[PDB]
């Protein structure tokens, strides 16, 4: 996990944990807020990637 | 003051009297504005790939 990226894994996983069951979206919603470029996630069996531009 | 004072006073005042001329002073401020703003952008979400 690195930080000079737009957002950290970590809140965006934790809010579509929460987002579940109709769940809430306050806390992803402000992640998401002043985020800008291509965020590209793949899972190739078990190893997850999130490439951030 | 003295009758050649007098005299003397009586030109400065009739100079000094004279009919002060007017003046009618139009300006004319006009301004002109505009400009355009533009925002186009594009944005594509995929679950499996990745989102922008």
């Amino acid at each position: 996990q690195f930080t000079n990226a737009g957002p950290g894994i970590g809140s965006v996983a934790i809010a579509a944990k929460d987002y579940k069951d109709n769940g809430t979206t306050t806390g992803l919603a402000k992640l998401a807020e002043n985020f800008n470029g291509m965020a590209a996630g793949f899972y190739q069996g078990n190893w997850a990637m999130l490439v951030t531009a | 003051a003295q009758p050649d004072v007098m005299a003397e006073l009586e030109q400065v005042v009739a100079k000094l009297d004279i009919r002060r001329a007017q003046v009618l002073v139009e300006a004319i401020i006009v301004e002109i504005a505009d400009g355009d703003g533009l925002n186009l952008g594009v944005q594509w979400a995929n679950t499996n790939g990745g989102g922008t």
